[PDB]
RNA sequence: AGUAUGGGAGAGGAUGGUAGAAUUCCAGGUGUAGCGGUGAAAUGCGUAGAGAUCUGGAGGAAUACCGAUGGCGAAGGCAGCCAUCUGGCCUAAUACUGACGCUGAGGUACGAAAGCAUGGGGAGCAAACAGGAUUAGAUACCCUGGUAGUCCAUGCCGUAAACGAUGUCUACUAGCCGUUGGGGCCUUUGAGGCUUUAGUGGCGCAGCUAACGCGAUAAGUAGACCGCCUGGGGAGUACGGUCGCAAGACUAAAACUCAAAUGAAUUGACGGGGGCCCGCACAAGCGGUGGAGCAUGUGGUUUAAUUCGAUGCAACGCGAAGAAC
């Protein structure tokens, strides 16, 4: 837009736990408008890591989430006909969207039976710090 | 570094012209 | 090995490149870094990018020596003429002045043509 | 109109001496792999030792701030500092000669840059020339080298948008705001304020002009003298003549051809002219085409025909919402 700018559109909480960032992780996970796919393995994966240790998948879901987040990126500015790379500030928002997609895909490359497993799998390397989206994210890059 | 023999007497002139006003 | 401690900086700028030695006082060079050596080779060595990491690297060798007196020299306009002494702060020295000692001719030679374009 | 006296300002001119910064080169100390350049590269330089820094020398040119709405000069033009010679201008009134004045065909003097002759000098810059790029082509713009020249002394040449595109001199005709050199008055009470001259700028009344504009520095109202013009091109050209070492300069037509060439202003249109704004136009995100097999339309080739149209966006699953007869 170049007069006024749109608000943000925002999700309505999931039914089962009431929580907002489920409900933005599933619409990430979610392909072609398959919600219910989606809902079945962001749940199969929630209960996996749930009863490994016994904690609400919420929190921890969150604290892990938080774990793999950026905090800064880089973009090419041409000036003189060179990429000049350096970074620049984020909102919250930008860095909790390539935080969940580098999971989704971290996940989706993983190799076990179906896609919950491997993602309960990839949810606790990149918790107990044995995760490879931990490494996509890097400090100095 | 540039010479300009004939400008400089012009742009001067130009430039009090343009400051007076 | 030497290690006397008080050796100078001289930051000589240009629009093309930027160069950055380290000597003593008396001016016996010790250590020089250029963005020839950085690795651009182009109009890219004039980026202020790469003068901050020339004069890193001149600091990172001339510590060698023990260099925590500077006194810097920044020659001839264009980018990257205050990179250098930011980097250089960047690593910790102490300074114990800046100034600007660009020399301008009283009425020197003829310079060259205007280029049209 | 001019002379003598006492003061003032100034890159006015000629000659000589002297100072600093900066560029180039010659070495020397340490150090040394790149340096230089373009929208992008290369020609070019460097391991013999590059580029940068420091120290000592040699040579040439120009005088950074001051510097300005400046100042001086008939014009061209004149800028570091000091010394010598010299021209002009402004300012106060006292005396002095008493029209001794203005212009001026021929003539004569000076006259930017480039160019020519003789003898030196040559740092930087740079016609011609060589190489590397770009372009279909580059003979040029761009980059790297570089000779005449730019500098000095003695002469020639006498041409410029040599422009304020406005000849010299004199007298008169509303105002407002700045500046430079003098003189006078008021409380030099303080760089202050008010009037008078000689220069230099910005608006503007009357008036003038086709308009733009000028407007006490007239392009206004008047007088004296000189130069110059009579449609465009041919043409500032041919012949003749004068000057010059040369390049060339001055004076200067005709035949022929056209019915236009021009100045100022008005409305559109355009601008790789400047500002402003919008658009799923850019940025962010999701999914595709371009690659594979098949369906469909078109261009090409073949045939007896492969019926005819639509052809950048705005033609190509289009006329055709449906060719086995
Ligand atoms: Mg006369
Ligand atoms: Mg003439
Ligand atoms: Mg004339
Ligand atoms: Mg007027
Ligand atoms: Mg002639
Ligand atoms: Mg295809
Ligand atoms: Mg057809």
């Amino acid at each position: 837009p170049r007069r006024r700018v749109v608000a943000a559109r925002e999700i309505l909480p999931d039914p089962k736990f009431s929580s907002q960032t489920i409900a933005k992780f599933m619409n990430h996970v979610m392909q072609d408008g398959k919600k219910s796919i989606a809902e079945s393995i962001v749940y199969g994966a929630l209960e996996r890591v749930q009863e490994k240790n016994k904690v609400d998948p919420v929190e921890f879901f969150e604290t892990t989430l938080e774990k793999v987040r950026p905090m800064v990126e880089v973009k090419a500015r041409r000036v003189g006909g060179a990429t000049y790379q350096v970074p620049m500030e984020v909102r919250p928002s930008r860095r909790t969207a390539l935080a969940m997609r580098w999971l989704v895909d971290a996940a989706a490359k993983r190799s076990e039976k179906t896609m919950a497993l491997r993602l309960a799998g990839e949810l606790l390397d990149a918790a107990e710090g044995k995760g490879a989206a931990i490494k996509k994210r890097e400090d100095v890059h | 570094k540039r010479e300009f023999y004939e400008k400089p007497t012009q742009e001067r002139k130009r430039k009090k012209a343009a400051a007076v006003k | 090995t030497r290690t006397v401690s008080e050796g100078v900086a001289h930051i000589h700028a240009s629009f093309n490149n930027t160069i950055v030695t380290i000597t003593d006082r008396q001016g016996n060079a010790l250590a020089w870094a250029t963005s020839g050596g950085q690795g651009f080779r182009g109009s890219r060595k004039s980026t202020p990018f790469a003068a901050q990491v020339a004069a890193e690297v001149a600091g990172k060798a001339a510590l060698d020596y023990g260099l925590k007196n500077l006194d810097v020299l920044v020659k001839g306009p264009g980018p990257g003429r205050e990179s250098a002494v930011r980097a250089l702060g960047a690593v910790g020295y102490k300074i114990n002045s800046i100034t600007d000692v660009t020399p301008i001719p009283h009425n020197g030679c003829r310079p060259p043509k205007k280029r049209r374009v």
